[PDB]
């Protein structure tokens, strides 16, 4: 048993849910108690979503136990389908629905209607969120992709991009166009937009995007098998990052490489004289393996503070976060726990945090600036203007996100120093 | 045509999009200062908690959730060794803490842990300093409010005896609501008057043979039962919404006391007047129109008949959680007797019964709203009812500003 | 004398080398004392350019004076022609240098250089900044400007936009694109990126969109008489707003509205329920006269504020303003005076206020929320990242700068009561 | 190797990218607790004291500018009544204000209004309360930091006379700094010592044939001479920036009081050691560089002296808008002899013998910053050094940190 007030992720099944919301004509069917839809609130609220998500629970209660909690599932499978005709559907358990006998895949077979029932397992109590949209979406690619022949045109596909996803929404639309600047067209983007007949088209691109490993990675690396696919290992956040990023897709297919700098203005605004009072100033990094290694590098080498402190969450990112952190000379913090955040901070005491939601509020009550980089996701980081984190854009984005809360502070430290 | 009750209220259950027992601890906690709420339950249970609280996470809350280990599935109490451990942790962070709830969950029911029993246990081990109680807030037992039902409930049982004639309000109102009523009650006449719950543990009510006591939230069962059990005496109200109901609410008791009619509409004069105009601002645009409720809280049968007798709304379907026939009756008598009334909830189906219906404007939670915003239908968020300022005279206008709002910004938003 | 602290606008002078700073191949020379250079501090630091602006100054001082400043005068028109080469020339004086005798244009006339160089006249005493821009811009149309053949193809021209502009350069970006969306192209956008050689080939276009009127009505009165282009009289802030611009354009064009809304999602950010406790929200704007008119049509009619105060620190567009404040029962405020300002945002008691530089520092006195929706602002408000006004990312930008505010207002309000109140 | 009094120094004048005078008011009033600086100017004046104030505009800070309008231009009679009359306003709108000055601009004394005059005119009215000053802060005749220099010089005729022998400190210095320099004073045995200008009207320093006085700041030649006419005795000193700086300074000032050279390093030993300390941790960056330095406050040469004698800096240029020969001698005395020196400015000229030299760091105004790194060149804003704390020892690391920070910038980004 583990005290617990804040969490990073929630449990797995909502990973799946983040998965079936973010694809088109799948039904998701969890096998749940009454109550458990407080978690369409995430989508329909946050994510200012117009229909409900594509879940349904199969909703056991106090008086519908025992050897019913197995019909229920069968029904709340069956209404699903008929209701809503999808091209395929996921079944899969609540941590409540774990601790029963209940088989999902029996009973999903028994019924056995005319399109796919993919069952997932997500253990609710040893994994969480994250690892919940990773599995789901591994298991539907493994379900529904064959190897194809390759498109005519050199194509590649987007892998990771979900729903409650920090800046998904516009970070695919950023890395579309970049691609399409070197020629490179889009075959499927996936989950997010996908229907499981994108699903079955995935082959024929000739690599693919590894937009998030949080959520992307299993599935980047059964394709990779599976269709003798590479997928990218570096993730286009800041503009180091981006000429990595296109100089690795260039020799992945042999294509020249082509960009539009004619409107990134980050690496001038950064130059100006006007940064150099961001010199130097410690910055304490935390959020998800991967907008923490991309934010270390973009704050060390691209802004010129000095990195201070940098950890993240989510367990899947430990080693790749480690080795990031040795080059700046720091041992990465690895932690779920809020408070052992709260603490590291007050020990590395830095002028500046980048973080989460969480990190946003130990900001303010130590009184020191701070700028969301990544996930859990609350309604004000859901913008409605263009946002995103990758690319050139991105790039100028992230400069006017961090360095705002550092002028502001510097402002309101000496408005109040002259006040007497 | 008013009075629903032979009305045949429709019993319906399947699907279902409504919250947990669990999310009561969210409000609950705010009003009981010296208590502490402990979810025994899963991450999915902390993860609710969290999205429930929203802001209120960051001010250091007086709840939190034990959650399941892997370890503690392996059929393996302690379990009481863990929770114990886990639990004089928790009193030492914190020693200002004076009651602790152990909150039932699904998981922890479905691995059936001994959580009554556990307070009993660690009441042992802390007396006198701390009190443990034990109570349910599982989906598979409870409904959103129902929780605060099943955690007064379980504190009955142990609160003082007392042969003293006293009056008791039971259901968490706001502080302010709260001072009104017993300004009102006191100006009546009515002797010594006690909230359920109290603001603190050291001054929650005495029950006994000769102890009154009137609901001030609908979704009592339970406490009611509790109370009863004790020797205690219900007084029947409708439920203080409005200028109409909060007069027979007072009413009610007032009759039960004995006072005078002469000082009954002395006392509540001004503030019904006060009450009536506050409310006509909003008739112009609620007037006539349609009224919908999907269930979330047990308050949308009162709720209903304040809108349709003080606000000139018609009615359609008004769904409720749970529909407690005694507790319900002088409200539903209230009720415009077109109303279809239903207990439970078949989301898909009553779905299709409200697209049919075509309803000016709907009661729904978060997981509905959206989805029928854009469908073109206004929406009014429920849960909003439960923790607003919303009840007696003053509060009265606040009150259907909640309802009209929706409607005038429908409005404004088409040139 | 009027006793000064804040300012709004700067003097007529710095107009002119906001139209010359926007430029290229126009070297603009100002006969003023040493010192008046610390303009240039304006768009070296906050618009953050990379070159010196092409502006230059006689520099007299107190050992340099008499018959010395007129011979001053001369060689600085001389230095910035040998040394830059440029197309065309302006000088103009600055208010120390209107208090002397010299004649900017004799001067000029009498060195008998091989471009045109544009005298200015700038009421320093009288006219501000603002004034000195858009009779600057009108001076070099007035001057290089000729009736011509119509472009084969529908195109336009974009007017007003110019140096220290509030989202000028993504405003000139964004309109570029939904006039693309429509088939049309634009010919020329002036002041900013314009050479003179550019403003010669003006009269091509089929018509004129006024960006901002003011600092390119009057360009666009010239080029109505002399070119017989139709000018846009709706600026396309807001959604409201742009859709009426296309109409507008359609009727002068003849050509159908097709817009690309794809993107556009403030509508539905409005309407969405995380937006209900928006409604009735007193709101108070101040700014440009057109940002401010723009402004509270989306306060009241798009995003569901009460529009509760309307003003503007810029005189000449007083008239457009009362009428518009008339619509919202409201007197419009007319007035340069943060001190009036700060009475009427007391008096009015906004939840909200939308406005300038200071009207952020008179909210934080006050402990309000607030957003900036007009000129002039410090570097911040000079952004790296794409940030229009105008069309429909204009209209996303919009409700995320104006909701976030408020959203942590409510925010900070509610946590200082649940720890513990 | 290291003697410049001798060297030519290149006067020039032409385009110049320069502060007036009026800046002066910005830093300047914020020690002056008692005092306003009412500008009588253009809205151009005005303008100017927005940008270089920045934040500090919206503090409600102790300046102003009686901005003039059409009817002022003029004449004389009734531009003086009106002057009165917005005076009258502004004294009872804040009656805490002890000292008022008139600040004269260019637009004013083009238009010839005697600011003396109506000082001396306006003292009459509103005494004993207020005794208002006028001193000139206009382009025509002053550059940024000399606005201090005339408002100061201003002060003298008026101070008090006294025929004690006590030292005062001149120039305005932040209040952590003023600290530092009356403690080593105390503690040295110097005694008693004042500041000009004094943190609050009623405190300010007494003059006569007896009194000694030393420049914290170079830009001081008409206070200097001012003081110089009340019958005060200079103490020559190098200006104290930097260890060597600061002890010298120090070591100028024990000398003319009969300190011996043993109490001297006993007072001085600590912060001289903890002093060089903090510089060692720049020399790695800055030792071997090249130096250039447009005009801009007086400081250049002092500052000049302490990069290349402390920090390793390699001198190419150095300009000053004014080079005051006996102020400035001990400080020429230690510059490195190879050093080409400029009073004033032509631009376009210093501009191409700058792209000539390629120098490491270039210190120069925001006006010319930008459009040079963008040419590749390692820029440091000068204005800062005339605000920010930088003299003596703790503020000798900090100030060697002003001129790194910019090079392990560009560094830090290739
Ligand atoms: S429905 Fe059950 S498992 Fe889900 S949050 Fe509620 S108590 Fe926890
Ligand atoms: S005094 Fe002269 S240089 Fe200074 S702001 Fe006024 S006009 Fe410009």
């Amino acid at each position: 048993m583990k005290l617990t007030l804040w969490t990073y992720e929630g449990p797995p099944h909502v990973g799946a849910m983040r998965v079936a919301t973010a694809m088109k004509d799948l039904q998701l069917v969890l096998h749940g108690p009454q109550g458990d839809t407080y978690a369409d609130l995430l989508f329909t609220m946050i994510e200012r979503r117009n229909a409900r998500p594509p879940v349904s629970f199969s909703t056991f209660e106090a008086s519908h136990m025992g050897t019913d909690t197995a019909i229920l599932l069968k029904d709340a499978l069956a209404a699903a389908h008929a209701r809503y005709k999808p091209q395929a559907m996921a079944v899969a358990l609540t941590c409540t629905a774990e601790l029963l006998q209940d088989d999902p895949n029996g009973i999903s077979r028994a019924l056995n209607l005319p399109v796919p029932v993919v069952p997932l397992e997500l253990p609710s109590y040893s994994r969480k969120e994250n690892y919940g949209a990773d599995e789901t979406f591994r298991a539907l690619v493994r379900a529904l992709a064959v190897p194809m022949e390759r498109t005519p045109e050199v194509t590649c596909n987007l892998l990771g991009a979900t729903a409650l996803g920090f800046r998904h929404r516009d970070d695919v639309a950023e890395v579309t166009k970049l691609l399409a600047t070197m020629g490179i067209k889009v075959n499927v983007c996936a989950p997010l937009g996908a229907s499981p007949d994108d699903l079955r088209k995935l082959g024929q691109a000739h690599f693919n995007v590894l937009m998030y490993p949080e959520t992307g990675e299993s599935a980047a690396r059964h394709l990779e098998r599976a269709c003798k696919q590479p997928f990218t290992k570096i993730v286009p956040i800041g503009v180091g990052a981006t000429r990595d990023f296109l100089a690795e897709v260039s020799k992945i297919t042999g294509l020249p490489v082509v960009t539009d700098e004619s409107t990134l203005r980050q690496p001038w605004w950064s130059a100006s004289v006007d940064s150099t009072y961001l010199t130097g100033k410690r910055v304490f990094i935390f959020g998800d393996g991967t907008h923490v290694i991309a934010a270390a590098r973009i704050a060390a080498k691209e802004v010129g503070f000095e990195v201070v402190g940098m950890g993240c969450y989510n367990r899947e990112m430990a080693r790749p976060l480690r080795t990031a952190a040795a080059e700046y000379g720091l041992e990465a913090l690895i932690t779920d726990d809020y408070l052992e955040v709260e603490k590291a901070i007050e020990a590395a005491a830095p002028e500046l945090i980048l973080g989460t939601q969480m990190e946003r509020n130990i900001a303010k009550k130590l009184g020191l600036p701070c700028a969301v980089i990544s996930a859990p996701v609350h309604v004000q980081d859901f913008p409605a203007r263009y946002a995103p984190q990758m690319g050139f854009e991105g790039a100028n984005v992230l400069f006017d996100t961090w360095v705002h809360p550092l002028v502001m502070g510097l402002e309101e430290h000496l408005l109040t120093m002259f006040r007497e | 045509t008013f009075g629903c009750t032979d009305s045949p209220v429709r019993r319906e259950r399947g699907q279902k999009a409504v919250f947990c027992g669990l999310t009561s601890i969210v409000w609950l906690h705010r009003k009981m200062q010296d208590a502490f709420f402990l979810v025994v339950g899963s991450r999915t249970c902390a993860h609710l908690l969290q999205a429930a609280a929203g802001v209120m996470i960051f001010a250091e809350p007086r709840f939190g959730t034990a959650v399941l280990e892997e370890q503690d599935l392996a059929g393996l109490a302690d379990a009481h060794k863990e929770l114990d451990r886990e639990v004089a942790k928790l009193l030492e962070r914190r020693p200002d803490i004076r009651q602790l709830f152990l909150v039932g969950s699904c998981p922890s029911e479905v691995l059936k842990l001994d959580l009554d029993r556990a307070a009993e246990r660690l009441s042992g081990l802390h007396a006198p300093h701390v009190r443990v109680y034990s109570y349910t807030g599982s989906g598979l037992d409870t409904t959103f409010t129902q929780g605060e039902d099943t955690c007064l409930a379980a504190m009955v049982p142990t609160l003082d005896t007392t042969e003293a004639a006293e009056l008791i309000v039971v259901g968490a109102l706001p502080d302010v609501v709260e001072d009104q009523c017993l300004s009102l009650l006191t100006q009546l006449g009515v002797g010594p008057v006690r909230m359920l719950p109290a603001r603190r543990s050291d001054i929650e009510p005495a029950v006994g043979p000769n102890t009154r006591f009137i609901l001030a939230q609908p979704f009592l069962g339970e406490t009611t039962g509790a109370l009863e059990r004790r020797g205690a005496k219900r007084i029947a109200a409708p439920f203080p919404f409005g200028e109409e109901g909060t007069t027979l609410w007072l009413k009610a008791v007032a009759d039960a006391y004995g006072v005078s009619a002469e000082k009954f509409e002395a006392v509540t004069a001004a503030p019904r007047a006060r009450a009536k105009k506050a409310i006509a601002a909003h008739l112009e645009t609620l007037t006539g129109k349609s009224l919908f409720m999907f269930p979330d809280s047990q308050l949308e049968i009162p709720l209903a008949r304040f809108l349709a007798r003080e606000c000139g709304m018609k009615t359609t379907e008004i769904a409720t959680p749970f529909l407690h026939k005694a507790i319900m009756a002088p409200d539903l008598a209230l009720l415009p007797s077109n109303t279809a009334l239903t207990e439970g909830q078949d989301l898909e189906a009553q779905l299709d019964r409200h697209e049919a219906i075509n309803p000016d404007l709907t009661v729904c939670g978060l997981g509905l709203a959206n989805p029928l915003e854009a469908k073109g239908h206004a929406t009014k968020w429920a849960i909003e009812l439960v923790f607003t300022p919303v009840h007696f005279y003053e509060q009265a206008g606040d009150l259907a500003g909640l309802f009209s709002r929706p409607l005038r910004r429908r409005a404004l938003l088409n040139g």
